[PDB]
């Protein structure tokens, strides 16, 4: 795959075959916390001892390919000795510890953008991201196949990268890596139907040996000019309502009708009928039939105390 | 007196007659007063040999634990209530038990109740009403998902759960509940409803919601009252709030009076609501007196502070100052508010608090290194993180932030802000701190650490001088150094040239060790035994060597002479120690001890005076007698007391 | 009683603990030579033993019964098997009300509301000292040795003259008890049981005290070390030096929880329950000197 | 009459103050508690309690007077078992 490939994947695969051996390692128990004569040393797992489990496993055949392995780990930094460092690694009872155990942690611009392309694959593997699919883009079919303008809208909804353009300069260090390649071409990301292919794979970890807020609660959808017209479905009514010290007690969210939305069952509008099936059309005289809600909720708290307010009344219709 | 007196002639059937009109007292037409008369008459004749009045039974467990009730002695219900868990334990005792305990201001007794329900009845039993109780609102939501999946939705099962999502705060999904069943919902639980609604829609911000919500709240209830004047205040309203605020007080009356006439405790729930009541009144003022705001803003963080730290108080109380204040125009009340959040294990919605007042996602922006600006914020974005298990990222962060921050430092220190610099070496040093702290945690105690961890404490030191943490920490440290040390050449050498290279070593950490003592000594002035004690394990192992008697010198002049009487025990074990250098200094520190408060001395003195081996005795004397010269009255009046008290305690 | 005064400073300043009105009853203890001292005597005491005596006395219960209750179904107790032994125990326990103090705290108790305040405290009081207790490594508690405050309920420990698991150590009568967790005291709680006040306490008193470990251990290893304290620990023995090193470890596994596994660390809930289950279990028990009384 | 109109005068003298009173708020509690207790004073509670919350609102005197004045929840406590008037 060229010297991309070569050079980036291959530190990407003991980074992530190291990560797999520290769970396995840290499920059989081998780095556990150890005291030497009151001077304790956290996290620790002795070298010597470590060969043995190697070969248990099969992972290392003998002494001399456990070193090499473990070796290979040293001269990338994934692990450090607890005490002064003795760079190769030595077939000795001393404590070791992973960087990744926050020992060292050495980041770098690669190892960022390489754990993040990680995460984004359990992202991609799980449901929430279920934009993998086989699909088709110049004659032939790959699977793991995303569109890029759809990954584009991904990142900005997920939140991972809010600004579309910080989104798809992060894809073009990802593809000068590898990790995400156009199906065909390698093109470079853009916001397009793109379709790409995800080189680098979390599963299958290589070896050792191998390295709705609105309510609406009006039934009738329009009255603009239903109403207007004379007679038919409703007659007229003139309700005058008197302010009190908890207030009117009533809503109307309609947009062009301005209908009543609700009204408080033991206010004084529901004493003085003010149901909530109704439309108004104008207040203490002012006749607001064709504005906006919230311009009439102005004028009723403008105004004086008691509100003069007809109401529509529609019967039963 | 005169009933058992009576009671005890009768001749039983006199008794029935006499309990049967007992029973009809209490079961018909109860007064308080006489209740509480015949309760008291009860619990007295439980005391007597005669025992307890047999009525209908069960020496009426179950009438005087309802008639208790009532006269609300909570105590005696209680006790009468565990006669009948002891015949046997039902789950309707058990309710009853729990609701006894928070009437009685016990949590701690009711959370054991539901430890028992849940070895002896399992699950099914314990409703989610009883979490409910007990405010395990974590729990109460489980219960209540479980409850709503397999039963089909009921109006009971579904305002339980809504009720446990507005304590938890869970605003997002109380709203989307809400706004999912309206027409589906009965106008009896509708009234049930708007009141934990509008909190949600409040909680969001989306005021078009939160004025349907409220019209629907019914007048009558005090809650709903203040729900309304917040929709006055939000519409400049000033005129219609006060008369709101006033019939809401009104409401008020009938809970406030009734909870106060059974001690404050339970009091303190209305109370809760006049604090925000009075609040809103300092609403309009800040709404329209631009010149009373900085002064408002004090009261309300003086206020805030007296109230107790309880986390759904405080949300009640901050949402009403929200109204007029965006968080960030006020970052210390809610910083002190996740603190909170973060003590009381609820880190999710601590979180939420910070993410809102940093502005962005730290979690989402991994490669992005956390935010300079506020840091104040930030730093407590990172020690959340550690309580997270997020060490690792913490750190990191931690690492990069200081570099940040002193370099923030250099670039920026003008003459002008001597404040902003002040401040800026105040949270530094508490960055500091943790460092070391952490890389302890993180990497453990070995060769390459400890020189580490002490150039970061020193740096805290220099960066806050009167600052206990940061002495007593660096201190500690270095003491811990010298003993591992020791430790090493023991572990090497006994299992000439080493020694005398270990000589310069620990002479390197001994110094630093007791300077930062007798200054964690001074700073501390009332909580320095630790220190003061590691004093002492240093002054007698060491203090023989010139350089470490030298810094003791100036030490005990320095440190207060009340600092010793705490361990005047500890001083008088080594009276006589081989080593001349440090047994001089003993004494020249006890003279002093005598020559003010010698009755700290006298008792233990008089002890190793009479004491049979012959170095203790003749240093006890040297000392005695210069302590003589001041009063010697003393002396002679404990030296024949003691004696005395020796004969008489062995004859 | 330095310990002591250093704990009631730290429950002092943590709120939650200061809330709960945590702290340990001491007093006045004067030296006036090698053998001979002066104790300060608290008023308003008694001894457990006392009180239980006296109520059976009263009730006509025989002082003795439980134990004749065993040398009745088996008269070779002292040498029976280990599970012979809990055998023995249990046929007592089930044949015995063990609700002797708590019947007697309700008697005494003039009324009911204070009744409750004086359960309260000693609920709170008895966990307080058994994790100070347990750390400090007080053996040898039976009923002679504590005595109960009649008026704040507040239990009170004295003659501390077995420390550092001394009990444990010997061969003769060897104690497996880490504190006093008996039935009688169990019933005197709340009715659900250790789930409820006392576990509760404990959890808060641990926090305490492992987050203030440097503190605990600075006094802890000044009075050890002293060669006059050296004594207790050579008549524990069977050099001086060496004794004196395992003692300090021992107690700075317990601060950490390394106390059960030096290889696993124990949070405090884990570790306070495996305790409680050392405490309370039958088999236990049962090996205790029989004049520690484990079936009141 | 006379100590009533002194009163309303304290009361309206409390908020134009702006803080400048703090000095003698310790002062005039100890009078207004003095006052406060007991129904032998002449003036009217009523009156007495709104200018003790001028005092506190503007001068911003919270928690501390509880320390100063341990009776203070007491005596506002039994105001609510005794008065009749709603103001
Ligand atoms: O909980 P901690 O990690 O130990 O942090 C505490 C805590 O600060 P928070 O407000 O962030 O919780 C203290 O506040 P309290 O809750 O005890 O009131 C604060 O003390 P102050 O209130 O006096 O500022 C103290 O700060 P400091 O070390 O300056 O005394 C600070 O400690 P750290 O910042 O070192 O964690």
């Amino acid at each position: 795959g060229g010297a991309q490939q070569r050079e980036l994947e291959r530190m990407a695969e003991v980074l992530v075959t190291g990560e797999q051996l520290r769970l396995r390692l840290h499920e059989e128990k081998v780095i556990k916390d150890r005291r030497h004569h009151l001077k304790t040393y956290p996290n620790c797992f002795v070298a010597k001892e470590l060969i043995d489990w190697l070969i248990e496993h099969k992972e290392a055949s003998d002494r001399e390919t456990a070193i090499k392995l473990m070796q290979k780990l040293a001269d990338r930094g994934i692990i450090h000795h607890v005490c002064d460092e003795h760079k190769e690694f030595k077939d000795v009872k001393l404590f070791y510890r992973f960087r990744k155990d926050d020992g060292t942690f050495p980041l770098d611009n690669e190892v960022k953008a390489f754990m993040r392309g990680q995460r984004l694959y359990e992202k991609l593997m799980s449901p929430e991201n279920t934009l993998l699919q086989p699909r088709e883009e110049e004659g032939v079919k790959y699977e793991r196949t995303f569109m890029a303008s759809e990954f584009l809208d991904w990142l900005v909804q997920e939140g991972e990268a809010t600004t579309r353009k910080e989104a798809e300069q992060l894809c073009h260090r990802l593809m000068e890596h590898g990790i995400i390649q156009h199906v065909s071409s390698k093109h470079p990301f853009v916001d397009s139907n793109l379709l790409y292919q995800f080189r680098m794979n979390f599963r299958r970890r290589r070896r050792l040996m191998e390295l709705c807020n609105p309510k609406s609660v009006l039934k009738r959808p329009v009255t603009s000019e239903e109403l207007l017209t004379p007679g038919a479905p409703y007659a007229r009514k003139t309700f005058t309502i008197v302010g009190d010290a908890v207030g009117w007690g009533f809503v109307v969210r309609g947009s062009k009708p301005c209908h009543i939305q609700a009204v408080d069952p033991s206010g004084p509008a529901a004493a003085a009928g003010m149901k909530v099936c109704q439309f108004v059309v104008s207040v203490n005289g002012l006749n607001v039939l064709h504005v906006d809600y919230r311009t009439v909720n102005n004028l009723i708290l403008t105004g004086p105390r008691t509100i003069v307010m007809e109401v529509m009344e529609e019967l039963e219709c | 007196a005169a009933f058992v007196s009576c009671w005890s002639e009768l001749n039983e059937d006199q008794q029935d007659e006499l309990i049967r009109s007992i029973e009809l007292a209490l079961t018909s037409q109860d007064i308080a007063e006489v209740t509480q008369t015949l309760l008291n008459l009860a619990e007295f004749m439980e005391h007597s040999d005669k025992g307890p009045l047999p009525l209908r039974d069960d020496n009426g467990i179950v009438l005087l634990g309802e008639r208790a009730a009532k006269c609300r002695a909570y105590a005696k219900a209680l006790h009468y209530k565990e006669l009948e868990f002891q015949k046997g334990p039902t789950p309707a005792i058990l309710e009853s038990l729990i609701s006894i305990n928070n009437k009685l201001q016990q949590p701690e007794a009711a959370a054991g109740v539901l430890e028992y329900a849940m070895k002896h009845f399992g699950e099914l039993e314990i409703q989610a009403t009883w979490y409910e109780k007990l405010h395990e609102w974590e729990d109460a939501l489980v219960a209540y998902d479980k409850k709503m999946d397999t039963n089909k939705d009921d109006p009971e099962l579904m305002l339980g759960r809504m009720r446990c999502l507005e304590a938890l705060g869970e605003w997002g999904q109380l709203h989307q509940q809400c706004c999912e069943k309206w027409t589906l919902v009965n106008d009896e639980t509708q009234a049930k409803m708007a009141r934990m609604a509008a909190a949600a829609a409040w909680g969001l911000g989306q005021w078009d919601s939160m004025e349907e919500y409220t019209c629907m709240i019914p007048r009558d209830t005090h809650d709903g009252a203040f729900y309304r004047a917040v929709l006055a205040l939000h519409q400049d309203l000033f005129s219609l709030a006060q008369q709101c605020i006033d019939k809401a007080r009104d409401l008020l009356d009938a809970e406030l009076t009734a909870m106060a006439g059974e001690s404050y405790s339970r009091a303190y729930g209305a109370m809760v609501s006049c604090h925000m009541l009075s609040e809103l009144e300092e609403v309009i003022q800040y709404k329209l007196v631009p010149e009373r705001r900085e002064i408002i803003r004090q009261i309300w963080w003086e206020r805030l502070q007296g109230c107790q730290r309880i986390v759904e108080d405080w949300q009640k109380i901050l949402m009403v100052r929200s109204l007029v204040v965006s968080p960030h125009e006020d970052m210390r009340t809610w910083l002190k508010y996740a603190s909170l959040c973060g003590k009381s294990g609820r880190l999710a919605l601590a979180h939420k608090t910070l993410v809102l007042l940093l502005g962005v996602d730290p979690s989402r922006q991994l490669d992005h290194p956390l935010p300079t600006v506020h840091p104040q914020v930030t730093y407590a974005y990172m020690k959340n993180m550690w309580k997270s298990a997020r060490k690792i990222d913490a750190f990191q962060h931690m690492q990069h932030f200081v570099q940040t921050m002193q370099q923030q430092a250099q670039h920026a220190i003008a003459t002008e802000d001597q404040q902003h610099k002040q401040e800026l070496h105040k949270l530094m040093a508490r960055c500091f701190l943790k460092l070391g702290e952490w890389q302890l945690n993180l990497q453990g105690i070995n060769e390459s650490t400890i020189p580490k961890v002490l150039q970061y404490y020193s740096a805290a030191t220099e960066h806050d001088r009167s600052w206990y943490k940061a002495w007593h920490a660096w201190a500690v440290m270095n003491f811990e150094a010298v003993l591992h040390y020791k430790h090493q050449n023991q572990a090497r050498d006994e299992k000439k040239k080493v020694t005398e290279d270990l000589s310069k070593t620990l002479l390197m950490y001994t110094v630093p060790a007791v300077q930062g003592f007798f200054r964690s000594i001074s700073l501390s002035r009332g909580n320095n035994l630790q220190d003061t004690l590691r004093v002492l394990t240093l002054w007698f192992d060491y203090g023989h060597w010139p350089d470490v008697n030298e810094a003791l010198v100036e030490g005990v002049k320095a440190i207060q002479i009340d600092t010793w009487l705490q361990v005047i025990p500890q001083l008088i074990a080594r009276i006589d120690t081989p080593r001349p250098l440090v047994g001089r200094l003993i004494h020249q520190l006890l003279t002093d001890i005598g020559r003010y408060h010698p009755q700290a001395l006298i008792y233990p003195l008089t002890v190793a005076s009479k004491s049979t081996t012959t170095a203790r005795h003749n240093a006890a004397n040297k000392i005695l007698k210069n302590m003589c010269e001041h009063s010697n009255t003393l002396v002679q009046q404990a030296m024949m007391v003691s004696e005395e008290l020796i004969r008489v305690a062995i004859l | 009683m330095q310990l002591f005064g250093l704990v009631n400073t730290l429950l002092a300043n943590d709120p939650t603990s200061l809330r709960k009105n945590l702290s340990i009853q001491r007093y006045a203890v004067i030296p006036l030579s090698t053998n001979s001292g002066l104790i300060g005597w608290v008023p308003h005491c008694d001894t457990l033993h006392a009180l239980i005596r006296d109520y059976r006395e009263k009730k006509k219960i025989l002082l003795n019964i439980e134990h004749r209750i065993m040398l009745r179904m088996a008269p070779d107790y002292d040498h029976l098997t280990l599970m012979q032994k809990v055998e023995v125990f249990e046929h007592a326990v089930n044949n015995t009300a063990g609700d002797d103090l708590a019947k007697l705290l309700w008697l005494k108790s003039p009324s009911s509301e204070v009744w409750f305040d004086r359960r309260t405290n000693y609920t709170r009081s008895l966990a307080v000292m058994s994790m100070v207790g347990y750390i400090l490594g007080l053996g040898d508690r039976h009923p002679s040795n504590l005595m109960l405050d009649r008026l704040s309920g507040k239990i009170l420990h004295i003659d501390f003259g077995d420390c550092f698991e001394v009990a444990m150590t010997r061969e003769k009568f060897p104690e497996k008890i880490p504190f006093r967790l008996t039935r009688m005291l169990t019933n005197a709680m709340e009715v659900t049981g250790l789930d409820g006040n006392y576990r509760i306490t404990c959890h808060t008193v641990m926090e305490v005290l492992r987050e203030h470990k440097d503190s605990v251990m600075a006094v802890l290893e000044a009075f050890v070390y002293d060669p006059l304290l050296n004594w207790r620990l050579m008549d524990t023995n069977t050099a001086l030096n060496k004794k004196a090193i395992q003692i300090i470890n021992r107690v700075r596994d317990k601060l950490t929880g390394r106390d059960f596994s030096h290889d696993d660390t124990l949070d405090v809930p884990t570790q306070v329950e495996l305790l409680i289950k050392q405490a309370t279990s039958h088999e236990n028990l049962c090996q205790c000197y029989i004049g520690w009384c484990p079936f009141w | 009459g006379v100590i009533n109109n002194v009163l309303a005068t304290i009361g309206e003298l409390a908020q134009v103050s702006g803080l400048e009173m703090r000095k003698w708020v310790d002062e005039l509690f100890i009078i207004i508690m003095d006052m406060l207790q007991d129904s032998s004073l002449l003036a009217k509670r009523q009156v007495a309690l709104w200018t003790l919350g001028q005092l506190v609102a503007s001068t911003g005197y919270v928690v501390e007077p509880y320390r100063k004045y341990p009776t203070l929840l007491e005596v506002l406590l039994n105001f609510l078992k005794t008065e009749q008037n709603q103001g």
